[PDB]
């Protein structure tokens, strides 16, 4: 078989959505996420993710 | 002297403002994480297909 290099090769994510209009608020120490175009809201911590 | 249209004379508001507006209608799409056949796709192996 043909080799490859291993890191730009695989994929421990995958996209699943592309979110046009997502509001972001802060609210009660949270970011809220809301989508009106797939109904959807997440709640995040306010620090990043590295 | 004269007469006088009605708008002539200014005004005072004798009403009480009440706001009200309705609840915009809202679409749910159909919206999985993971479908039937990623999940089938997610094994390594299938016995049929071998």
């Amino acid at each position: 078989w043909d080799w490859v290099p291993k890191r730009p090769s695989v994929c421990t994510m995958t996209k699943w959505q592309e979110v046009d209009e997502m509001l972001r608020s802060e609210y009660g120490g949270s970011f809220r996420f809301s989508s009106d175009a797939i109904s959807t809201t997440f709640t995040t911590n306010l620090t990043e993710y590295p | 002297s004269h007469q006088l249209s009605r708008a002539d004379i200014t005004t005072v508001s004798t009403f009480i403002d009440l706001n009200i507006t309705m609840l915009e209608d809202h679409e749910f799409v159909p919206l999985e994480v993971y479908t039937r056949h990623e999940i089938k796709d997610s094994g390594l192996l299938d016995y049929t297909e071998v």
